[PDB]
C-alpha cells in the first residue's frame, strides 16, 4: 500500500467517519493491509464502526478479505458481538461458512462468546451447523461446554 | 591573566559611561519635572 | 555597639580574623554540586518476568506488590507501569521531608513479605527497590574502534574491570552499567530437539543437574574416631565455568549406546543477558558507565578522581577499546564556579574605583574592600555549618545579595566623611557622630529584609525547595553584612580615615577631582531645586505614581513564567519513534540517519552521537529510540547560530522530512524533575472495575472535548502508548490429555523456546554469571514456526505444537498503568499562550467531571505541588508584609510614617519588568528573586532618607520641606555610589552569552533595569511620599 | 521505625523455615496502638447487597487505600473479601476416581497466567517485519470459567 | 490528624459507591479530643471577660 | 558447604560489589571461609548513627 | 614488597595514624584561638605576644 492507505487503515480503527469520508473521495487504497493480514474492514468491523464499514464496502472492499491466519471481517464482526455490522456484511456477500486456518467458523466464534441474535443471523443467511474445526468441534458442542442451555436449545 | 587586565580596562572606562548616563537622567528627569511643574 | 568597637578596633580585628579563618575553611569543606536536592524523595520497586506480556506482568506482579505497600509511612501517592518487555515499575513518592532512608527501608521490608506472592521465575530475577534519581555527574561511554568486540564483550569487560574500580572512587555514590556481564547463550533448534525426542524442558532439566554446586562433607569431621590424623574438606560437583563444559552435558544415551551431547541440539556462546537496548557512539558498538555523585560529596574533585582511575586502566585496554565522556557536568560547573568568583571580585574593585572617583583618598578606598570579603567570608562559614552546599542556586544567590552588602560598607563610610566635610570633626568623633545617625536605621533595615526574604523559605515541595536555596543564601549574608557594618567598619573608619577640614567639598582641586566636584555640587543643587518644585505641587506627583502602579500591574500581568532558563549544556538529546509493531532493525536504520545528519550538516558543533536503539521516556520497546548528541565545547561554536536551541530547531525542521518515523530534537530541561512551569500533569482512573477498554474510551471522550478549547488547552496528549497486535493462542486441553502431553512441558517448551529461560548460573573466570535457554532467532520469527516445536508424549510420541494450540491475531495492552492500585491512564498538556496553568487545570477539571460513570481523576506529579503550594503563596505574602509595616512603626515610633517607605516598592519594580518584557525573558525564579533584592535596596535607600529627614525635624526643629530637602541633599551621593557599582558590576550577566549564561541574564536584566529605575524615581519620588504622609498625618 | 527493622531483620531469618501455606498466607510486621482508633462502618440502604457483598466491596474498593493513608497501622476488616470458592463434594470424586489432589492440579494448571514470549522478540533474524506479544493462557475471570475446567 | 485523613480519603470513594451504599460512623476515639479541648478554649475567652 | 573460594565468587564479591556508597563509610572487610560462611563487616565513621 | 602490593592499616592502628596526623593542627588552631582571645581581652597586640 501507500501513505493513504497507512491513513485509512489508522483513520478506519479510530473511528474518524469524516476522514474516512476525505480519504475515500481520494482514492486512498481500500484493501491496505498492516503486517497481520488487517484491511481497513477488519478494523472497522473489530472495533465496531458501522458507518465506516458501509461505506468501505460501497468503495469495493473486498468483504471476505482474510488476515495471515485466515480470518476475515466476519469473524471479527461476529466473535465481538456487532450484531449490525454482521448484518451488513452479510448483505454483501460476506461467505458465512469460511473458516480460517484453524477451521473456526464465524458461528463458532459468535456460539463461544455466546451471542444469541448473531448466532440466528449466522444460521438465517445459511451458516452450517455442523462446521467443525480442527479439534471436530461444533457450535453445539460449544454451547454444552459452556453451558449455555439457551444456545444449547437453539442448535437443538 | 589577560581577563584580570581585561576587566580593570573595562572597569575604568565604564566608572565615566555609566556615570554620566545616570547622572545625565536625573538632570534630564529633573528638567522634565520642571517643566511637568 | 559601634560605640563599644571604635574604641576597640583590635577587638573589631580579632572578630574579623576568627570569621575569615571560618571562612576559609568553609571555603574547603563545603560540598560542590550542580544543584541540591529538589524532587520529593521517590523509591522505585523494579522487577523483570522474562517474555512475559504487560498484563501477566500486571496480574502477577504488580497488583500483588501494590497490595502490599500498606502500613508505610508518608506516602503521598503510588504509581506502576507494566509494559509488553515483561517490565514493571512502582515508584512510592514521598511527603517532602521525609528521610530517604527509612522511606527505602520501609518499602524493602513490606516487598520482602510479598515476595513468596509472586511468581518462581520473577522471584529468581529478584525485584529491586532503590532510590529515585535521574542525576548523572557523567556518563563515560566505552567502544571499541577496530571492530574485534561486540557491545556484549565491551560490557562484560567493562563490568569485569571497570565498575568496581569506580564504585571504590572517592566521592562516587552510584554506579550503573549501560549493558550486561555476559551470559551462558543456549541457543535451541527444535529440528535437532524432535531428532532426537527431546524438548526444551530435557534441556533445562539436564543443565540444573550437570551445573550445580553439591554439598558433600568432611574426612575425619566431628565427632571422629579417637585417633584421627587428618581433617579435610570434600568437594563434590561444582558449577560449570566455560562453554566447552555446557557443551559436553549429557542429554540421552540412545540404544546403539551412542551419546547426545547439548552441543549435538544447540548452539552455544557467551552473550548478553538482553537484547534489547543497542547501544552505538558515532556508529560503533558502546558500553558505558553511569556514574551518580554521593552525599556531601565535591563533584569537581570526583569527576577528577574518576579521570584518573580511568588513566591508569587504559594501558590494559584490549586494542580498538577507548574512553569518550559524552555526558559531564563537570565542566558546566567549574565555569559556574569561576564566574561567580569572578564576579564578586569585579564587585570589589568597582567599589574600588567609585569610593576613589567621589572620596579621592586610598584610607576609605580600602574600607569596603576589607568589609565586604570579610562579609562574604563569614557567609559561606554559616552556610556551612547548616550544611549548605556550593551549587547554582546558592551560587546566585551571593551575587544577588552583592548589592546589599556593598550598600552597607559605602553608607557607613560615606557618612563618615560627609560629616568630617561638614563639621570638620576628627575621623573618630565624626565615626562616632555618624553612626549615632544611622546605627538605628541599619538594624531596622536587618528586620525589614529579614521579612521580606525569610517567608520565602518557607514555601512547600519543589519550588519551596529551590526558593530556599536562595532565602537562606541571601539572609544569611544580610545578617553577616549587618554585624560588620556594626563592629568592623565603624573601628576602621576610626582608626584609617584622615581628618577632612571643614567646609572642604573638593571643590578648589586641581584636574579632574576639582572638576567632577564643581561638577557634581552643581548637580546635586539642580536635583534639590527639582525637588522643591515637585515638593510645591504634590497632587500632580501622585497622578504620576499611580499611572506607575497601574503600568506596573499591565506589564506584570503580561509577562508569561517559567521556572528556570534553558542553557547550553553541551548535549541536546534527539527522540525516534516508529509506528506500532516497527522492528527493531527499522529503528535502528532511522537512528542511522539521524547520526549521520549531525556528523555531517552539524560537522563543526558535534563531538558524538550515542544512538540507544530500544529506550525511549513514553515507553520502550523495539519500535522508539533516542539519540543522546554531545556538542563541541563551547569555546567551538561561537555565534547564536551554533548554540543548542539554534541547532535543535534545524535538526527537527530537517527531520519532518522523515516519513513513517517521528523524529525531533529538544534541549534538556536545566532541572530534569520540573517538566513545565505551562504544563500540567493528569490522571484519569478506573474507580468501579470498568476494564481496559472502557477506561480508554473515556480517555479518548476527554481528549476529544481538550481539543475543542485550543484557547484554553494545548498539547493535551496521552503519556502512554496505544493497543496493538498481539497473538492469541489458545492450548486445547481436551486433545492435550488425549495425546498423553502434559500442560507443564507445553508452556515451558513454549515461554523457553520463544521468551528464553533463566536456567541457572556458572562461573566464567571467577565471576558468577546466568545462563539462559531460548530458540535461536530463525525458528521464533513466524506464526509458521509454532508448528515447529515438538513436545514428546507420556507414550514417547514427539507430537507437534500444531496438533494441540489454535491461533488467532487480536489486539491488547503493550503498557498498563495504575494509580494508587487502580488502573489508569496518564494525560499531559499545557496552558494554551496567555492563560495561566490554574485555568487549564480547572477547564481539565470540568472535562473530566462530564466521563463516564465510574470514571475518576487525579492531578500527580508537577500539578500535585502546584495545587498544594499555590495554597500557600497567598498567605506568605501577607506576613511579609505585615512585618515589614511592623518593624518600620517600631524604627520611626510611628504607625503612618511607614507608608512612605512602603510605597518605594513598585519604583524598582517597573524598570525590572521593562527590563525584561523588551528583551523577551519571563517571570521565572531568578527575575522573582532579583525582584526582591531590588525592592530590598530601594526600600534601605527610602529607609535612611526619611530617618535622616524626620531626625532633622525631631531633633533640629526644621520644618517639613526643609528637614526633607536637606535629608535628600545628604543621601545623594551613597545613593548614587551603591547605584554605580551594582550596575556596572551587574553589567556582565546582562550581555553575557556562552555557559550558564540564561541563568547569568535572568539575574542580570531584571536586576540592571530595577535598579535604573528604582535609583532614578526613588530619590524624587520619596521626599514627595515622605512630605504628604507627613501633611495628611 | 526501628523497633520494626530490627524486628523485621530478624523475622526475615526465620520466614524460609515456616510452612509454606503461613508464608503464602503473608506474614505482617505492624507497629500500631493496641485499641481501635475509628470504626468506619458500611451499610447499603437500598438493601440491595448483602452483608458478603458490603465485605468485598470494602475489601476491593476502600481498604487498601486506607491502608496505605498515613499513620494507619493496622486496618481490620470485618468481613472478608470474595475469593473463587470451589466447595467439594466427595461422592462425586469418588464416583469419577479423584482426589482433592487432582482438582487441585488442574486449576493450578488450567488457571495459569502465563509467560509465552513474542513473536519476532530480539535478538531477531535480518529483515523481521513482525514484532508480537506472544499470549496464552490467562486467569480465569468468572465461576463459568472455573467450572469448565477439565 | 491521622483521622481528617482517613475521612479524606474516604471522601474520594464515595461518588463511585454502587447504588446504596453509605458510610456510618459507629465508633470514633477523636470527636471528645477536639471537643474536650475546644471546651477549654471557651473557658479561657470566658476567662478574659470576666 | 561450599568452599572458600566458590563462597567468595558467588557471594562475598555479590554483596561487596553493590557496597558503595553507603554514607560515612571508613572501610569493610570481609572473611569467605571453607564451612560456606561470610561476614562482611562496614566500619563507620566516629559519630555515625549506627 | 613486589610491585603490585601494598597495605594499609585498620581497626585500633587506623586510628593511630589519625590521630597523629591531625596533632600539629591542633596545636596550631589552638595557639591561635589562645592569642586571639588574649588580643581581644587586653585589646592590644602585643600582651598577646609577650
Ligand atoms: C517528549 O518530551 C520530553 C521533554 C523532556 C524530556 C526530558 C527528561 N526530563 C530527562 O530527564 N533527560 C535526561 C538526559 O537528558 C540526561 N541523561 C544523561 N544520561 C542519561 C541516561 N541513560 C541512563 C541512558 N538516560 C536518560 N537520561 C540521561 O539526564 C536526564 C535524566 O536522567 C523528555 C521528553
Ligand atoms: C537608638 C534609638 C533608636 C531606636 C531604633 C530601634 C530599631 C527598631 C528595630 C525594629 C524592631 C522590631
Ligand atoms: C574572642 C572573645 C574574647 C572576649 C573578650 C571580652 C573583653 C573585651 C573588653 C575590652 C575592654
Ligand atoms: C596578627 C595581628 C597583627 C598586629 C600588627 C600590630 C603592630 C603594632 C603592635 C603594638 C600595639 C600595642
Ligand atoms: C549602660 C552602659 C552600656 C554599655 C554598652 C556596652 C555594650 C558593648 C557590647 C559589645
Ligand atoms: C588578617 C590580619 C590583619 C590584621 C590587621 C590589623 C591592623 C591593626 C590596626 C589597629
Ligand atoms: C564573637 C564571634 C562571632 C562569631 C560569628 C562567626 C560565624 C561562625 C558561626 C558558626
Ligand atoms: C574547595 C571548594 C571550592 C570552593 C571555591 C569557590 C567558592 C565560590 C563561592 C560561591
Ligand atoms: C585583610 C586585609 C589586611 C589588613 C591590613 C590593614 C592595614 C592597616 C593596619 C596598619
Ligand atoms: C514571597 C515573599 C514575598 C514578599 C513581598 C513583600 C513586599 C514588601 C516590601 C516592602
Ligand atoms: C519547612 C522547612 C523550612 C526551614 C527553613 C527555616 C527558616 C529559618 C530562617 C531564620
Ligand atoms: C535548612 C533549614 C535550616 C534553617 C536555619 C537557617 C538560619 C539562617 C541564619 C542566617
Ligand atoms: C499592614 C498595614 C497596617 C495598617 C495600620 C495603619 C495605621 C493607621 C494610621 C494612623
Ligand atoms: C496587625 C497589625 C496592627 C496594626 C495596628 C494599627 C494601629 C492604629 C493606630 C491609630
Ligand atoms: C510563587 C512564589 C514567588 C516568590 C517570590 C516573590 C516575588 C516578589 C514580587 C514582588
Ligand atoms: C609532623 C610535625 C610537624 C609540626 C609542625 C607544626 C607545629 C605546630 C605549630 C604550632
Ligand atoms: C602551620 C601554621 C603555623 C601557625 C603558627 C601559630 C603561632 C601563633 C602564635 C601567635
Ligand atoms: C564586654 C563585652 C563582652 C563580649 C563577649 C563576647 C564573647 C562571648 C559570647
Ligand atoms: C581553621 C578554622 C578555624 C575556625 C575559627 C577559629
Ligand atoms: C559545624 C558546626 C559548627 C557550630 C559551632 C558554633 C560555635
Ligand atoms: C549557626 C550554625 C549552627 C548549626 C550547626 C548544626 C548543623 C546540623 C545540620
Ligand atoms: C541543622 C539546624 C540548625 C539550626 C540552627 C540555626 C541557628
Ligand atoms: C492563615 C492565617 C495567616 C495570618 C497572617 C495574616
Ligand atoms: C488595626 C486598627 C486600625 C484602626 C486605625
Amino acid at each position: 500500500g501507500s501513505d493513504l492507505g497507512k491513513k485509512l487503515l489508522e483513520a478506519a480503527r479510530a473511528g474518524r467517519d469524516d476522514e474516512v469520508r476525505i480519504l475515500m473521495a481520494n482514492g486512498a487504497d481500500v484493501n491496505a493491509a498492516d503486517v497481520v493480514g488487517w484491511t481497513p474492514l477488519h478494523l472497522a468491523a473489530y472495533w465496531g464502526h458501522l458507518e465506516i464499514v458501509e461505506v468501505l464496502l460501497k468503495n469495493g472492499a473486498d468483504v471476505n478479505a482474510y488476515d495471515t491466519l485466515g480470518s476475515t471481517p466476519l469473524h471479527l464482526a461476529a466473535h465481538f458481538g456487532h450484531l449490525e455490522i454482521v448484518e451488513v456484511l452479510l448483505k454483501n456477500g460476506a461467505d458465512v461458512n469460511a473458516k480460517d486456518d484453524n477451521g473456526i467458523t464465524p458461528l463458532h466464534l459468535a456460539a463461544n462468546r455466546g451471542h444469541l441474535e448473531i448466532v440466528e443471523v449466522l444460521l438465517k443467511y445459511g451458516a452450517d451447523v455442523n462446521a467443525q474445526d480442527k479439534f471436530g468441534k461444533t457450535a453445539f458442542d460449544i454451547s454444552i461446554n459452556n453451558g449455555n442451555e439457551d444456545l444449547a436449545e437453539i442448535l437443538q | 591573566m589577560l581577563e584580570l587586565l581585561k576587566s580593570l580596562v573595562f572597569a575604568v572606562i565604564m566608572v565615566p559611561v555609566v556615570m554620566a548616563i545616570i547622572l545625565g537622567l536625573i538632570y534630564g528627569l529633573g528638567e522634565v519635572f520642571n517643566i511637568f511643574s | 555597639m559601634p560605640n563599644f568597637f571604635i574604641d576597640r578596633p583590635i577587638f573589631a580585628w580579632v572578630i574579623a580574623i576568627i570569621i575569615m579563618l571560618a571562612g576559609g575553611l568553609a571555603i574547603l569543606k563545603l560540598p560542590v554540586a550542580q544543584y541540591p536536592t529538589i524532587a520529593p524523595p521517590a523509591v522505585t520497586i523494579s522487577a523483570s518476568y522474562p517474555g512475559a506480556d504487560a498484563k501477566t506482568v500486571q496480574d502477577t506482579v504488580t497488583q500483588v506488590i501494590e497490595q502490599n505497600m500498606n502500613g508505610i509511612d508518608n506516602l503521598m501517592y503510588m504509581s506502576s507501569n507494566s509494559d509488553s518487555t515483561g517490565t514493571v515499575q512502582i515508584t512510592l513518592t514521598f511527603e517532602s521531608g521525609t528521610d530517604a532512608d527509612i522511606a527505602q527501608v520501609q518499602v524493602q521490608n513490606k516487598l520482602q513479605l510479598a515476595m513468596p506472592l509472586l511468581p518462581q521465575e520473577v522471584q529468581q530475577q529478584g525485584v529491586s527497590v532503590e532510590k529515585s534519581s535521574s542525576s548523572f555527574l557523567m556518563v563515560v561511554g566505552v567502544i571499541n574502534t577496530d571492530g574485534t568486540m561486540t557491545q556484549e564483550d565491551i560490557s562484560d569487560y567493562v563490568a569485569a574491570n571497570m565498575k568496581d574500580a569506580i564504585s571504590r572512587t572517592s566521592g562516587v555514590g552510584d554506579v550503573q552499567l549501560f549493558g550486561s556481564q555476559y551470559a551462558m547463550r543456549i541457543w535451541m533448534n527444535p529440528n535437532e530437539l524432535n531428532k532426537f525426542q527431546l524438548t526444551p524442558v530435557d534441556v533445562i532439566t539436564a543443565i540444573k543437574a550437570q551445573n550445580a554446586q553439591v554439598a558433600a562433607g568432611q574426612l575425619g569431621g566431628t565427632p571422629p574416631v579417637k585417633g584421627q590424623q587428618l581433617n579435610a574438606s570434600i568437594i563434590a560437583q561444582t558449577r560449570l565455568t566455560s562453554t566447552e563444559e555446557f557443551g559436553k552435558i549429557l542429554l540421552k544415551v540412545n540404544q546403539d549406546g551412542s551419546r547426545v551431547l547439548l552441543r549435538d541440539v544447540a548452539k552455544i556462546e557467551l552473550g548478553g543477558e538482553n537484547y534489547d537496548i543497542i547501544a552505538e557512539f558515532n556508529g560503533q558498538p558502546a558500553s558505558g558507565l553511569g556514574i551518580k555523585l554521593a552525599t556531601g560529596a565535591n563533584a569537581l574533585d570526583t569527576a577528577a578522581a574518576i579521570r584518573a582511575e580511568l588513566a591508569k586502566m587504559e594501558p590494559f585496554f584490549p586494542s580498538g577499546l577507548k574512553i569518550v565522556y559524552p555526558y559531564d557536568t563537570t565542566p558546566f560547573v567549574k565555569i559556574s564556579i569561576h564566574e561567580v568568583v569572578k564576579t564578586l571580585v569585579e564587585a570589589i574593585i568597582l567599589v574600588f574605583l567609585v569610593m576613589y572617583l567621589f572620596l579621592q583618598n586610598f584610607r576609605a578606598t580600602l574600607i569596603p574592600t576589607i568589609a565586604v570579603p570579610v562579609v562574604l567570608l563569614g557567609t559561606f562559614a554559616v552556610l556551612a555549618a547548616f550544611g549548605f552546599s556550593i551549587n547554582t542556586l546558592t551560587m546566585f544567590g551571593m551575587v544577588l545579595a552583592i548589592g546589599l552588602l556593598v550598600d552597607d560598607a559605602i553608607v557607613v563610610v560615606e557618612n563618615v566623611e560627609r560629616v568630617m566635610a561638614e563639621e570638620g570633626l576628627p575621623p573618630k568623633e565624626a565615626t562616632r557622630k555618624s553612626m549615632g545617625q544611622i546605627q538605628g536605621a541599619l538594624v531596622g533595615i536587618a528586620m525589614v529584609l529579614s521579612a521580606v526574604f525569610v517567608p520565602m523559605a518557607f514555601f512547600g515541595g519543589s519550588t519551596g525547595a529551590i526558593y530556599r536555596q536562595f532565602s537562606i543564601t541571601i539572609v544569611s549574608a544580610m545578617a553577616l553584612s549587618v554585624l560588620v557594618a556594626l563592629i568592623l567598619t565603624p573601628a576602621l573608619c576610626a582608626t584609617m580615615l584622615k581628618p577632612i577640614a571643614k567646609g572642604d567639598h573638593g571643590e578648589g582641586k586641581k584636574g579632574f577631582f576639582g572638576w567632577f566636584n564643581r561638577m557634581f555640587e552643581k548637580s546635586t543643587h539642580h536635583y534639590t531645586d527639582s525637588v522643591g518644585g515637585i515638593l510645591r505641587s504634590t497632587g500632580r506627583y501622585l497622578v504620576l505614581y499611580l499611572i506607575i502602579v497601574v503600568g506596573m500591574a499591565y506589564l506584570f500581568v503580561r509577562l508569561p513564567s517559567s521556572f528556570l532558563p534553558d542553557e547550553d549544556q553541551g548535549v541536546f538529546m534527539t527522540m525516534v519513534q516508529l509506528p506500532a509493531g516497527a522492528t527493531q532493525e527499522r529503528t535502528q536504520k532511522v537512528l542511522n540517519e539521524v547520526t549521520h545528519y549531525y556528523l555531517t550538516k552539524e560537522k563543526n558543533n558535534v563531538e558524538s552521537v550515542f544512538a540507544v536503539n530500544g529506550f525511549g521516556f513514553a515507553g520502550r520497546g523495539q519500535n522508539t529510540g533516542i539519540a543522546f548528541v554531545s556538542l563541541k565545547d563551547w569555546a567551538d561554536r561561537p555565534g547564536e547560530e551554533n548554540k543548542v536551541e539554534a541547532i535543535t530547531m534545524r535538526a527537527t525542521r530537517a527531520f519532518s522530512q522523515i516519513k513513517d518515523a517521528m523524529v525531533f530534537a529538544f534541549n534538556l530541561p536545566a532541572i530534569v524533575e520540573l517538566g513545565t512551569a505551562t504544563g500540567f500533569d493528569f490522571e484519569l482512573i478506573d474507580q468501579a472495575g470498568l476494564g481496559h477498554e472502557k477506561l480508554t474510551q473515556a480517555r479518548n471522550q476527554l481528549l476529544a472535548e481538550a481539543a475543542k478549547h485550543p484557547d484554553m488547552l494545548t498539547s493535551v496528549r496521552p503519556n502512554g502508548l496505544e493497543d496493538t497486535p498481539q497473538f492469541k493462542i489458545d492450548i486445547d486441553q481436551e486433545k492435550a490429555q488425549a495425546l498423553g502431553v502434559s500442560i507443564n512441558d507445553i508452556n515451558t517448551t513454549l515461554g523457553a523456546a520463544w521468551g528464553g529461560s533463566y536456567v541457572n548460573d556458572f562461573i566464567d573466570r571467577g565471576r558468577v554469571k546466568k545462563v539462559y535457554v531460548m530458540s535461536e532467532a530463525k525458528y521464533r520469527m513466524l506464526p509458521d514456526d509454532i508448528g515447529d516445536w515438538y513436545v514428546r508424549a507420556a507414550d514417547g510420541q514427539m507430537v507437534p505444537f500444531s496438533a494441540f494450540s489454535s491461533s488467532r491475531w487480536e489486539y491488547g495492552s503493550p503498557r498498563l498503568e495504575r494509580y494508587n492500585g487502580l488502573p489508569s491512564m496518564e494525560i499531559l498538556g499545557q496552558a494554551a499562550p496567555g492563560k495561566s496553568t490554574g485555568e487549564a487545570m480547572e477547564l481539565m477539571e470540568q472535562l473530566a467531571s462530564k466521563l463516564p460513570t465510574g470514571v475518576g481523576y487525579d492531578w500527580t506529579g508537577m500539578s500535585y505541588q502546584e495545587r498544594l503550594s499555590g495554597n500557600q503563596a497567598p498567605s506568605l505574602y501577607a506576613i511579609s508584609l505585615i512585618v515589614v509595616f511592623l518593624c518600620l512603626a517600631a524604627l520611626y515610633e510611628s504607625w503612618s510614617i511607614p507608608f512612605s517607605v512602603m510605597l518605594v516598592v513598585p519604583l524598582g519594580v517597573i524598570g525590572a519588568l521593562l527590563a525584561a518584557t523588551f528583551r523577551g525573558l519571563t517571570n521565572d525564579v531568578y527575575f522573582q528573586v532579583g525582584l526582591l533584592t531590588t525592592i530590598g535596596l530601594s526600600a534601605k535607600n527610602a529607609i535612611l532618607i526619611v530617618e535622616f529627614a524626620k531626625d532633622l525635624m525631631d531633633k533640629e526643629g526644621k520644618g517639613l520641606i526643609e528637614a526633607t530637602l536637606d535629608a535628600v541633599r545628604m543621601r545623594l551621593r551613597p545613593i548614587l555610589m551603591t547605584s554605580l557599582a551594582f550596575i556596572l558590576g551587574v553589567m556582565p550577566l546582562v550581555i553575557s552569552t556562552g555557559a550558564g549564561s540564561g541563568a547569568q541574564n535572568a539575574v542580570g536584566t531584571g536586576v540592571m533595569g530595577g535598579m535604573v529605575t528604582a535609583t532614578v524615581l526613588a530619590i524624587f519620588f520619596v521626599p514627595v511620599f515622605f512630605v504628604v504622609v507627613r501633611r495628611r498625618f
